[PDB]
RNA sequence: ACCCACUCCCGACCCGGGGAGGUAGUGACGAAAAAUAACAAUACAGGACUCUUUCGAGGCCCUGUAAUUGGAAUGAGUCCACUUUAAAUCCUUUAACGAGGAUCCAUUGGAGGGCAAGUCUGGUGCCAGCAGCCGCGGUAAUUCCAGCUCCAAUAGCGUAUAUUAAAGUUGCUGCAGUUAAAAAGCUCGUAGUUGGAUCUUGGGAGCGGCCGUCCCCUGCUCGGCGCCGGCCCGAAGCGUUUACUUUGAAAAAA
RNA sequence: GUUUUCGGAACUGAGGCCAUGAUUAAGAGGGACGGCCGGGGGCAUUCGUAUUGCGCCGCUAGAGGUGAAAUUCUUGGACCGGCGCAAGACGGACCAGAGCGAAAGCAUUUGCCAAGAAUGUUUUCAUUAAUCAAGAACGAAAGUCGGAGGUUCGAAGACGAUCAGAUACCGUCGUAGUUCCGACCAUAAACGAUGCCGACCGGCGAUGCGGCGGCGUUAUUCCCAUGACCCGCCGGGCAGCUUCCGGGAAACCAAAGUCUUUGGGUUCCGGGGGGAGUAUGGUUGCAAAGCUGAAACUUAAAGGAAUUGACGGAAGGGCACCACC
């Protein structure tokens, strides 16, 4: 602190409350533009319905092609490119399918290879993406 | 300008034994800065000290040993009940086995110590180990 | 450190430490006032009272000498002037240069140094106000001012 | 130096010092016998008078002021007092 | 869903009524305890000892592993009865059954570094995919897809998101500002904030072995330890004003 | 039937009594005083070459210009040489790690005008102070509006070269502008990239201002006292060197130290890189623009200091008939 008078808990608050808006951190969970621009309105999780399935090529050194899936989220109307988890679980995704969506891990950031796509598939047609990849539970047509 | 002229008392006799000095001037001069000498004379950290007197404020001159580490003024002089005098010397003393914060109570300016067996806080002036 | 400049002089007067009178003083204390009054009916400042003093007449400190000082002396009798040596000799300063300034809007040094001794008087002022030596109803305004020399 | 007698200047380091710094504070000025040749009067003068002390009974002007200390007009003696 | 039996409430009311409330049902929100084996005989191996250069001998002593074998165990469940309770349930108690692959079968995530644990084998070949970050993948992949193996937590374990610590990366404690982000071009200037020194000390009374712990260093209307109008003292009322510190009152439970 | 003492409260006259009442004068601050000091500021006055233009006189064909040329000027006499005249810029050398100023800034002479730090002070006031939202003054250059002037230089533009191109670097012209006056504008790497005030903690020799002291030499010579040197000290300033004070990531800093041994006062201000000083709203401006100022989104770095290497169309040294002489 650069005021150490007995008789300053304003100035030395007003300047903590004025220079917290500096930080990234607080400036995005205390204004309405980071909860309103956020696709999930603020949720852990959404189900949205697959418009198509796309292949999104990955990041400059590493070069695979990472399919993702397009999804029209139901509470909200927004537009999603969201990750498809492990080997061979796009053959899983039929057109039209209500999915269950989260996050990627990095609180709304891109990951890894993968350029603007913060989601993962978790669940198709309300039946977990990891039992239809382990084989435990088989897919309700 | 000059405003805690305890300050610039405690921070003069700590720039000297830093120095290695035998004695050293401090050329404004208090009944504070006078009465916080003999609580680290009484603890032997500081010699003997003399306070010149000019029909102005004084100059005190301070014989030192090695036996002062550091002393230090707390400004602002916060209040400090006998709850909080503990948080005090464990964030502000080198250690639980020496060490004493001088705070001016209404018995008069002492350490820490005595300001529990006599069970009077008031407000911290300074420190030394 | 100066006030409005940067300058950290020490051109102090330092007074010795005894303040006992010395010895070949001949001068009692009334006859100090009684010079003292007749300074002042010339027509001169606690200031120039005091240097006239101490050169031509040998007394150091008219306080030293007797019990009190020059202004004290002055304004117990009432020798005194109304509004402070002091406040009146920067009023008479902004006079001056406000004066010069008249003619010379060229002369931004001297706006400037104006501004100055303008934060001097309002400074000065405002401390004869809390020690009520001068009206609370009084203000120094550059337009009023010229009526006090 | 470490050590030095802060207490006990000695009278050559004290006289060096400036004024306002030494161990109690005391000043470079002095009063000064000056007497003229010309009148019988001894006036008391300032050493920094920084005024023209004239002699009462005109027979001269005694001093002229300078930067420190007055010119003493010469013909003058002085003698300092001191208590 | 069952019930006014508990808790209380309402009424003219010991008597009626109460989806208030209670009791079950669903319930891995979460919290507590806590099974999924223990013990011996053997093959074996490591470690005490007489002894041997080395081997080897003995096991009186230990300790560990083999779907080796052997009985003794006790509850998950099944289930009469009592208890529980408004009536039941669950729990507790307790006849009888109830275990060798104890199949009465523990998962969840990992195993390049951070980060505990394979440079094993088969597949793929910058593809598929993994990968919080750095990175792995183009023909000896420690990272993908599997097998074996090993690690971690364990009836739980992973994931997304808010949030706390880690963050001394919001800094009052406690950050920074020459060059990493950063000192207004410069000065004046009002509220804001901060503000020099200085105003009581010596001893009286008493104890322990020169030093320690105590009582005292304001004054003027009403009565009790007493006295020949007042002396010593008790109880009111005026007594620079505040912050501060210490004590006291008072401050719902949960 | 009363006015009184008595209690009790207001208005007010004299005396005594109080030891009758004012702490000190900050290595805080203001103000006065003194002799200085400075490219400090303003107004005026004055000078100096030089440049360009003009006139006159002389003699001659080139001159300018460039790495090389060309454009341009030029037998209607250019360039050059001599005497003048006019205008407008500018103040060389002296000129410094020198001074002054709040910063921007400030250099011919002389005068006037107010101003200012520093020192000197046994002068005065006596806490008047430090820093500062609001508000305010000044604020390089460019740029804007209305006048005046237009020497040089020269954004745009016209050419002439170079070039692959060359709307550029080079060259010749050249409008706005550069200059002065009045009004804006308020920004610069406006930099010490270092807020202001205060205290303390090393050494050294310099320099500038004032003061004080000290052998000697020189001038006003006729002593003085003043200048000029000389040798010290003190304060204040711009600096420099040096040191394991200490700090720092280091480079480096007597401050950027006196910080985990963390608190002298106070203002502004930063929070990974971009997006962006952008959009938007307000506000100031004639305009150009300035002040305040986000978000989505994007990203694993961007950056600082130092080390080693490679590299250079940088500097120096060295070798070799696979280099030269």
């Amino acid at each position: 602190g650069k005021c150490r008078g007995l008789r300053t808990a304003r100035k030395l608050r007003s300047h903590r409350r004025d220079q917290k808006w500096h930080d990234k951190q607080y400036k995005k969970a205390h204004l309405g533009t980071a909860l309103k621009a956020n696709p999930f309105g603020g949720a852990s999780h959404a189900k949205g319905i697959v418009l198509e399935k796309v292949g999104v090529e990955a990041k400059q050194p590493n070069s695979a092609i990472r399919k993702c899936v397009r999804v029209q989220l139901i509470k909200n109307g927004k537009k999603i490119t969201a990750f498809v988890p492990n080997d061979g679980c796009l053959n899983f995704i039929e057109e039209n399918d209500e999915v269950l969506v989260a996050g990627f891990g990095r609180k709304g950031h891109a990951v890894g290879d993968i350029p603007g796509v913060r989601f993962k598939v978790v669940k198709v047609a309300n039946v977990s993406l990891l039992a239809l990849y382990k084989g435990k539970k088989e897919r309700p047509r | 300008v000059r405003m805690n002229v305890l300050a610039d008392a405690l921070k003069s006799i700590n720039n000297a034994e830093k120095r290695g000095k035998r004695q050293v001037l401090i050329r404004p001069c208090s009944k504070v800065i006078v009465r916080f000498l003999t609580v680290m004379m009484k603890h032997g950290y500081i010699g003997e000290f003399e306070i010149i007197d000019d029909h102005r404020a004084g100059k005190i001159v301070v014989n030192l040993t090695g036996r002062l580490n550091k002393c230090g003024v707390i400004s602002p002089r916060f209040d400090v009940q006998l709850k909080d005098l503990e948080k005090w010397q464990n964030n502000l003393l080198p250690s639980r086995q020496f060490g004493f914060i001088v705070l001016t109570t209404s018995a008069g300016i002492m350490d820490h110590e005595e300001a529990r067996r006599k069970h009077t806080g008031g407000k911290i002036l300074g420190f030394f180990f | 450190g100066r006030m409005h400049a940067p300058g950290k002089g020490l051109s102090q007067s330092a007074l010795p430490y005894r303040r006992s009178v010395p010895t070949w003083l001949k001068l009692t204390s009334d006859d100090v006032k009684e010079q003292i009054y007749k300074l002042a009916k010339k027509g001169l400042t606690p200031s120039q009272i005091g240097v006239i003093l101490r050169d031509s007449h040998g007394v150091a400190q008219v306080r030293f000498v007797t019990g009190n000082k020059i202004l004290r002396i002055l304004k117990s009798k009432g020798l005194a002037p109304d509004l402070p040596e002091d406040l009146y000799h920067l009023i008479k300063k902004a006079v001056a240069v406000r004066k010069h300034l008249e003619r010379n809007r060229k002369d931004k040094d001297a706006k400037f140094r104006l501004i100055l001794i303008e934060s001097r008087i309002h400074r000065l002022a405002r401390y004869y106000k809390t020690k009520r030596v001068l009206p609370p109803n009084w203000k120094y305004e550059s337009s009023t001012a010229s009526a006090l020399v | 130096p470490l050590a030095k007698d802060l207490l006990h200047p000695s009278p050559e380091e004290e006289k060096r010092k400036h004024k306002k710094k030494r161990l109690v504070q005391s000043p470079n000025s002095y009063f000064m016998d000056v007497k003229c040749p010309g009148c019988y009067k001894i006036t008391t003068v300032f050493s920094h008078a920084q005024t023209v002390v004239l002699c009462v009974g005109c027979s001269t002007v005694l001093c002229q002021p300078t930067g420190g200390k007055a010119r003493l007009t010469e013909g003058c003696s002085f003698r300092r007092k001191q208590h």
